[PDB]
RNA sequence: AGGGAACCCACU
């Protein structure tokens, strides 16, 4: 049944228990932005990483 | 020509000793050998050592 | 890091209005009701009750974005009627039905408990 | 005021 309206879904749905894994890759360890931060000594371009 | 310091920056490192670029070490070798060779001319020396 | 607080889905922010009314100018006798901090529960019951009204030509609702907490209800009525009137009457009908249902559930519970 | 190189693993 659709949760929003309570109506049945016309097609029947394949459902059951499946072993799932949480991988170490999490968005909060990847998100990054920069607006004029530190720069390299030799060339004066933004730092890496 | 000896490039300016900005081309071969020396960075103040954790250990208080300053860190020198690779170019600076190479220039140091060049200066040492140049000075030695200059010494062996103002006072004559065997052509073998000069070579 | 960017998680919204859970209460954000049902608590009005300072200055935020529960409900706003605008005219739909494409067609006559049509209004859009924007409701803040409500979801499918209210939107669906209100729409279905409005569809029961014979003087309502159009009734529908939507959640523009699941990560936001707004519903929009669009109502068009016949010219002898008003979308504001239809909306008010739909809420009154829903309240009446719920009150009756609560009374009858109380009576049924009492019967079951006695025997 | 803040380094660098090298190497290894991994992601699309």
């Amino acid at each position: 049944y659709n949760g929003f309206t309570g109506r049945k879904i016309t097609s029947q749905i394949f459902i059951g228990p499946t072993y799932y894994q949480r991988l170490k890759h999490m968005v909060d360890d990847k998100i990054h932005s920069r607006a004029r931060g530190p720069i390299q000594i030799l060339n004066r371009q933004p730092m890496e990483g | 020509p000896v490039p300016p310091l900005s081309v071969r920056p020396a960075v103040v490192m954790q250990g208080s000793a300053r860190n020198q670029d690779d170019l600076t070490h190479k220039l140091a070798d060049i200066v040492k050998i140049n000075n030695q060779l200059r010494r062996n001319e103002q006072n004559g020396a065997a052509a073998h050592v000069i070579a | 890091m960017n998680a919204p607080p859970a209460f954000e889905s049902f608590l009005l922010f300072e200055g935020e209005k529960k409900i706003t009314i605008n005219k739909d100018t494409k067609v006559p006798n049509a209004c859009l009701f924007t409701i803040n901090k409500e979801d499918h529960t209210l939107g669906n019951i209100i729409k279905s009750q409005l569809l029961k009204d014979p003087q309502v030509l159009f009734a529908g609702y939507k959640v523009p974005h699941p990560l936001e907490h707004k519903i929009i209800i669009r109502v068009q009525t016949t010219p002898d009627y008003s979308p504001q009137e239809a909306f008010t009457n739909a809420i009154t009908d829903l309240i009446s039905e719920l009150s009756l249902l609560e009374e009858r559930f109380r009576v049924a519970i009492k019967d079951k408990q006695e025997g």
